[PDB]
């Protein structure tokens, strides 16, 4: 990152104004840049072309809340009233000629998260080892976590009450002996700072 | 409207060759050039070069001279990238990208094709049914455990796709270099076990297809 510099992460409150920076080196201070958006499971999208004087052209199907502006070697992507669907990696790009030949450089990318979203708490479903697996001397405990928003959960497993929308899951790989030799196991899920639990009982 | 659809993920040993495709639609194929862009794990985008879709002449970036071949089937509106003598460092997602008017180089993109270069062996999943023993007026949750497979993906449907309401198929979890996945379905009692419920699991990489009727017990 020296032709183009981007900080690798940024976060903004839901519905606030968002401003991202891509800074050009001195040798390219007046160059025009392109902004791209990369979300999982989709093609990357051309967002806009942004000139040194701050003028720009967008889209694609790029909504009117995206705009650009400039200041010296800095190039800004702004999102007004940023929404959860604007979560993505934003990458800046620049073209040039180096002794006769065309060259293109991409920035390292800025991962943007949208904070302060309304919370929907998770529902947990747990399954004990199947009899088929137990006959092979294995035991996988399953914890399925669904109907929650926004994204992002942490999962901890407990045995005998002590340690050791969107979708998520956790698997605890045990032997059949380890399963049969506890009074209980518990999948504990943390979401936006709050805790939900469900237990399995080898005796049942 | 403009779409570039790339071929599916590849798993290959060092030294081998792979050929991946990018199929275009929604515009005149020979009017815009096609670029290729490499995204290695943990790294940013790197342009590899482009092929002139009219002239057929390719231009390679320095890092990509020698082992990489861009080619076309213009009758099929398809561009191809062939990578030869695969190295560990060729592991990446490879994107095709179409140019635009007034000198835009990367106007439209494909979805990417993951190429893994590894000596890891393709492993089929073991499939287990998740069911209770068969109270009145309660909803029942059934499931299907898909364990220990490589590489991704697996797909899951229920009753061949005809059971879709109440189905959650959860993202795969990597643990010790194999993937595990689960799918669940909530069905009314009393629809089960009076009506049959089957999960169907496919792993195209191992040419495997498993059906599992879910019956009461444990």
């Amino acid at each position: 990152q020296l032709v183009l510099t981007q900080s690798s992460s940024a976060s903004f409150s839901l519905g606030a104004s968002a401003k991202l920076t891509c800074t050009l080196n001195s040798q390219h201070s007046t160059y025009t840049i392109e902004w791209y958006q990369q979300q999982p499971l989709k093609p990357p999208k051309y967002v806009m072309e942004l000139k040194k004087d701050g003028s720009h052209s967008t889209g694609d199907g790029i909504p009117d809340r995206f705009s650009g502006s400039s200041s010296g070697a800095d190039r800004y992507l702004s999102i007004s009233n940023i929404q959860p669907e604007d979560e993505a990696i934003y990458i800046c790009g620049v073209g040039d000629t180096i002794k006769e030949q065309f060259v293109y450089v991409f920035g390292g990318g800025t991962k943007v998260t949208v904070l302060g979203q309304p919370k929907s708490t998770p529902t947990l479903t747990v399954f004990p080892p199947s009899s088929e697996e137990l006959k092979e001397n294995k035991a996988t405990l399953v914890c399925l976590i669904s109907n929650f928003s926004p994204s992002g959960v942490t999962v901890a497993w407990k045995a005998n009450g002590t340690p050791i929308k969107f979708m998520a899951s956790s698997f605890l790989h045990l032997t059949s002996d380890q399963w049969r030799s506890h009074n209980s196991f518990t999948c504990q899920v943390t979401h936006e700072g709050d805790t939900v639990e469900k237990s399995l009982s080898p005796a049942e | 409207q403009i779409q570039l659809v790339q071929s599916g993920p590849e798993l290959k040993k060092p030294g081998e060759t792979v050929k991946i495709s990018c199929k275009a639609s929604g515009y005149t194929f020979t009017t815009y050039g096609m670029s290729w862009v490499k995204q290695a794990p943990g790294k940013g985008f790197e342009w590899m070069g482009w092929i002139n879709t009219y002239s057929g002449v390719p231009t390679y970036v320095d890092d990509f001279k020698g082992r990489f071949a861009f080619s076309l089937e213009t009758s099929a509106s398809t561009a191809y990238l062939q990578i030869n003598n695969l190295k560990n460092e060729d592991t990446a997602v490879y994107f095709c990208a179409r140019g635009g008017d007034n000198y835009l180089w990367f106007a439209y993109w494909g979805q990417g094709t993951l190429v893994t270069v590894s000596a890891a062996k393709t492993t089929p999943p073991s499939v287990y049914p998740l069911a209770p023993g068969s109270q009145t007026n309660s909803m029942v949750t059934l499931g299907c455990l898909v364990k220990g497979y490589f590489p991704e993906p697996v797909t899951v449907t229920w009753n061949s796709g005809s059971l879709s309401s109440g189905v959650h198929t959860f993202p795969a979890v990597l643990q010790s270099d194999l993937y595990t996945l689960s799918s669940s379905v909530t069905v009314p009692s009393s629809t089960w076990p009076s009506q049959t419920v089957t999960c169907n699991v496919a792993h195209p990489a191992s040419s495997t297809k498993v059906d599992k009727k879910i019956v009461p017990r444990d």
